[PDB]
């Protein structure tokens, strides 16, 4: 058992945490490949013995049906894991090409300990594709279902011009979230962007808060 | 600009009058009573400026007008007459 059972525990925490931020985004993940036992995943994406090997579990995902008639334009997303702790430049610069090559819209890389300042210089480099980086270690718990953290939905650019005229707000009257807010970065929320917030409330049943990004 | 002046139709705010609005115009007009300005309520037998304006006010014959603002600066023009005295 030792504790390379528990890594393996881990990393299969933080890959159901990936498949449903990839599902609540918008993209087509079945609630079988979230609930993908350990045993199966083991199956899956092990070497001779049984350690695990990352760069198998690295895959593409589609937006629903439902998604391009709200966001036309969210394309496909890709979703990479390295099997070394340190991402180095090298290994970095394979990941960037293959979403400049395969015309893809965003891609997400989970680093397992750190990515070198000089990989680092990639991620805005190729426009329009945004890249996203995600810690491994972060991932395990999904922070969205905890008890506090109520739901957080983006708005179209249709949607939000609406809101703002049917309060008659400018941009900044509107209450803010910031860009490395553990929810946006989990929707991917760019500047601008709406997030409307529905929680319960002891006064209503339920109430309707919106913040923007910065 | 004068497309601060929301028209009749399309109108958001309370039908009913606020416990301020109240408040002011009835001294608003108590205070033009009290400086000799017309009366257009039979005051029977009244004397106090705010009485005879609370007796203009229960008959709706105050000829005043809410401008009520909001936080934009565009208006909705409501009369003393048309508002909902529930309080």
């Amino acid at each position: 058992d030792q504790e390379n059972e528990r890594n393996i525990s881990r990393l299969w925490r933080a890959f159901r945490t990936v498949k449903e931020m990839v599902k609540d985004r918008g993209y087509f993940i079945t609630q079988e490949e979230v609930e993908l036992p350990l045993e199966d995943f083991k199956a899956k994406y092990c070497d001779s013995m049984g350690r695990p090997q990352r760069k198998m579990m690295s895959f593409q995902a589609n937006p629903t049906e439902e998604s391009i008639s709200k966001f036309p334009d969210m394309g496909s997303l890709w979703v990479e894991f390295c099997d070394e702790p340190s991402v180095g430049v090298k290994t970095m610069k394979t990941f960037v090409i293959h979403i400049q090559e395969k015309n893809f819209q965003t891609g997400i890389f989970v680093y397992q300990n750190n990515i070198t300042p000089s990989a680092m210089k990639l991620v805005p480099s190729i426009p329009p594709a945004t890249i996203e980086t995600f810690n491994e270690a972060a991932l395990v718990v999904n922070i969205t279902h905890h008890e506090l953290v109520p739901k957080h939905i983006r708005l179209s650019s249709d949607e939000k011009r609406e809101l703002l005229k049917r309060y008659r707000l400018k941009e900044s009257q509107l209450p803010r979230i910031q860009r490395a807010d553990p929810v946006a970065l989990y929707l991917g929320l760019k500047r601008g962007e709406v997030v409307k917030i529905i929680r319960k409330s002891e006064t209503s049943g339920r109430y309707a808060s919106y913040r923007i990004c910065m | 600009l004068k497309e601060k002046a929301i028209p009749k139709d399309q109108r958001a705010t309370t039908p009913y009058m606020t416990k301020y609005e109240r408040a002011r115009i009835l001294g608003t007009r108590a205070l033009q009573i009290s400086m000799n300005a017309p009366v257009f309520v039979d005051l029977e037998g009244e004397t106090d400026p705010l009485r005879i304006a609370m007796k203009e006010l229960a008959e709706k014959k105050i000829p005043l007008v809410i401008r009520r603002y909001l936080p934009d600066g565009s208006f909705e023009d409501w009369s003393v007459e048309e508002l909902i005295v529930d309080l």
